[PDB]
């Protein structure tokens, strides 16, 4: 919803945020966590180290 | 003890203006956000405004808008509120409350960093 706010005048007073809720994210300290439990599975990691010739 | 003291109340006739002052004594306002609550009798007390002095910004009710100014001078560590065309609604007991940011003008404030003694409105129809 395209809503308007008054009594607000200049831009940088505030900023705005963006939400999802889908397609998670590897555990990575370049990212600020979410709020609440921050688990939700776990994943399998290729190209694991073996014997070879 | 920093303490808030309001004073420039008292009965008008609907339609006119008033100004209401309150100083700080212990501490100056340099760094304190001043909102102004009022308390008509039989209810709960009501957010009239609010004045920053980092954004020099001005946050006003619905009620408030329009007639309602707020002022800020350091020089004497004092707040005022100059109302103009007065109803009988408004008569009611006013305080001002000094509070260092924490994000405590979330609507109804209820944190009364600095709480001061209030002052007396009558509005005569």
């Amino acid at each position: 919803k395209t809503k308007q706010f008054s009594q607000c005048t200049k831009k940088e007073q505030c900023r705005a945020y963006r939400l999802q809720n889908d397609k998670w994210v590897y555990n990575s300290d370049k990212l600020p966590k979410a709020a609440g439990a921050t688990l939700k599975g776990k994943l399998h990691v290729p190209f694991l180290l073996a014997d070879g010739k | 003890d920093v303490q808030l003291q309001a004073s420039g109340g008292g009965s008008v006739q609907a339609g006119g203006s008033l100004r209401l002052s309150c100083a700080a004594s212990g501490h100056s306002f340099a760094n304190y956000h001043v909102a102004w609550i009022r308390q008509t009798p039989g209810k709960e007390r009501e957010f009239v405004g609010s004045a920053s002095r980092r954004d020099d910004s001005t946050y006003y009710a619905d009620f408030a808008l329009g007639r309602f100014i707020i002022s800020r001078d350091n020089d004497i560590n004092t707040a005022y509120l100059q109302m103009n065309s007065l109803k009988p609604e408004d008569s009611a007991v006013y305080y001002c409350v000094a509070a260092v940011m924490a994000q405590t003008t979330q609507g109804w404030t209820t944190d009364y960093d600095l709480r001061g003694q209030g002052t007396q409105v009558t509005v005569s129809s």
